[PDB]
RNA sequence: CUUCUUCAGGUUGGACAGCUGG
RNA sequence: ACGAGAACGCAGCACCAGCUGUCCAACCUGAAGAAGA
């Protein structure tokens, strides 16, 4: 059925998933973050999380080498994240979703905005001139409750798939999610991870929840 | 649906035409920092107020009500306080707020206690930034 | 006897049903969504909703797997969605309709358009170079009130038919409706699911509503 | 049915030819930056302006009224404000706006206040996009 | 009649032969990309242009006037604008329009401004598509 | 007592295309 | 005072049934809020 992988993304540092500079208020920051159009809440796109997790897992399943196309990854990667191969198209077992900011009430009661404006500059070594730079980042401590849908295409290869999912989640821990992660932004910390059954009940779900929570 | 820059402020038009005229007047005769001096405003000296206004706009756009809540009113009071602070810091922001009737717009928004009043105020702020960058900038 | 299935489809995330991309003016988004030609309102085609619901329901009803042609589905799937076999032509009991969004006024209250533009890139792995792209999505929070006509042919299996219909709606809530679903898009929700009699009265319409509401 | 450019005029039939000549003039004499550098405008540079134009085009076309509504005109004035902002942000975008007549056409749409003038303005911007991608592209 | 195609004209007894010749010359030494070709055009690359031409043909065929009205000339001008659009959107369409002179025929129709000129252009376009299929297709 | 408010680089690619029945 | 007079080629029939505009893809890369004497 449709096992739902739930959890929460916690920003250890500021996160900058790049949104368009346009389609927003005039006179805002030069480089803004992607937001939900209606609620204006900061957003973690499902595509960005999927792409980062797939890049990290495919690299770890290929002994730290990734110079191939996405369709030429490992079998577990192709079955979890889908494939568009001419020979055989694999429907992705993982369904990512756009993640809205969730702890806005606590940010309100702590008197902090959802996003912080970062002050940066670049200084030349030939000349002591520093070019000012304006970058927007979602403040640290921002929670992001997500829901990843999982497909039970095969029941034998589900524990391995969830072990790969946990490995991908843990690879994001020692890495950034989006934007300027080279310079300290985008650190995330998965927490309250769990798996639930969408419809009815599923046996041995406790085994998957055990290899997912820790 | 209308605040007072001194003449009028309609949603349909002249929320950017009055920004036209304010920026043209500022460029007509720039501020005099000192008797033997020449001064020109830089957009980096409005940035704090812009951030506060954008944050309050984000807070108020998700409301199915006309009157702004008490927390939003405190945020607008903060906006006015920051206006005073950043105007007193460099006395060219003083000229910018005086000639644009920006503090007057703040007071009118506080008096009206309506969401559309603050939306039109934010539209005028965007117009001011846009037309300052157009003719001048830097 | 004929029945009408009322309800609303709420976009939890942005939805993207692929458009024509040949008649949406000049200088529009790269990949547009399908819209009503007259009102320019984004819509969920009845064909796409029917196809997704049929796929999910046929996969879940049969064994959890589905590899056959659409005409070789179960009896329930064939009697609900129709069949075009040689000697077994089932007349579909469900008549899907194109679903335009209704809460354009609600969206315009928040000063947001019905559709957004989502910026995505693909990072070539052998070069580590990004390839930005733009797509159009119907923003999350859009509502699509739909109407599905049910032909009450056999009184002995209307309860089972509506159990299957509710199950298909539930399966759609743990999947996506059209577009780049695995990459964060297309998540929908169902509420206000009520069935009414088109003409006259149905003596088991209260049981149908409670299995369509739970 | 007829929008002004200054000396020259644009009607419902000659919009494409005028857009083509405006684009050809730009490609024949490309804009030169401060550091002696020639630059070509990108569709992404004016993408926000174009989407704002199309956003209000959808609501104008779903209106069989000669006179534009107050909120539609508010949206169009905001579009002009955004055009000015993007011109002030990038000198090359400002050069593109000045060589064409986006500002002149949009203010003539504000002047005429009528549904058909905005439709011809949208036709002109579409033809400008088409002929810009025809010669140089993104 | 006497529709100019740049080099050689066409009339009611000529359009099919030149359409077939242009299509055959398309298949002989076809288009080459930057990466050495080697694809040809498809119907779902000029389908929008063809639909616009079909709509204008339907509009003209219901009029008995020998001279095209300005409301139809606007449609033909938009057809030319769109042809310029997909010509610059992809070079596989640009050379298709150049060698099978859609633009020259459109300009000649927009100059003659007559019903018969556009009818001859429509017949030429229909023959062009008909010979494009049965030789290529897709 | 000093000025820079951002500069530089990428800007869509590949696949399917109508098949069954009267 | 015409091989002619009178005589509807007419009646019943849904261009219809089945089919997701889908699959793959991080808005990404580099940048000391910093310096006279």
């Amino acid at each position: 059925m449709k096992l739902v992988i739930e959890g929460t993304i916690v920003l250890k540092t500021g996160m900058h998933i790049g949104g368009s500079s346009d389609f927003s208020a005039i006179g805002a920051v030069d480089s803004p973050v992607v937001r939900d159009t209606l609620t204006r809440l900061p957003l973690i796109p499902g595509s960005s999380l999927k792409g980062k997790m797939r890049y990290l897992l495919a690299k770890e399943l290929n002994n730290g080498i990734l110079l191939n196309e996405p369709n030429n990854d490992q079998d577990e990667i192709l079955r979890l994240f889908g494939s568009s191969e001419k020979d055989k198209i694999r429907r992705a077992r993982l369904k990512f979703n756009d993640i809205k900011l969730s702890n806005l009430a606590e940010l309100e009661t702590f008197n902090v905005s959802s996003t912080e404006v970062k002050f940066e500059n670049t200084i030349n070594r030939k000349t002591a001139v520093a070019n000012p730079r304006q970058i927007e980042r979602v403040i640290a401590g921002s929670k992001f409750d997500f829901e990843i849908f999982y497909n039970l295409d095969d029941i034998k290869e589900v524990e391995k798939d969830f072990e790969n999912i946990k490995q991908g989640f843990d690879l994001l821990e020692f890495d950034y999610l989006g934007g300027h992660g080279t310079r300290g932004s985008g650190r995330i910390a998965f927490e309250n991870l769990s798996v639930i059954t969408a419809v009815g009940n599923f046996e041995k779900i406790n085994t998957l929840n055990e290899i997912l929570g820790a | 649906t209308e605040l007072k820059i001194g003449n009028e402020k309609v949603n349909s038009t002249n929320f950017g035409d009055f920004a036209e005229k304010a920026i043209r007047g500022i460029n007509h005769k720039p501020f005099v920092n000192s008797k033997g001096g020449e001064q020109k405003i830089t957009t980096s000296k409005i940035r704090g107020i812009l951030e506060l206004v954008n944050k309050v706009y984000n807070r108020v756009i998700n409301t199915n009500d006309v009157e702004l809540s008490e927390n939003i009113l405190a945020d607008i009071a903060y906006i006015k306080v920051k206006i005073a602070y950043e105007s007193g810091r460099e006395p060219v922001v003083k000229d910018f707020i005086q000639r644009t009737a920006f503090t007057a717009a703040i007071t009118d928004v506080m008096n009206q206690r309506t969401r559309e009043s603050f939306l039109l105020f934010a539209r005028y702020v965007e117009s001011l930034i846009a037309y300052f960058k157009f003719y001048g900038g830097k």
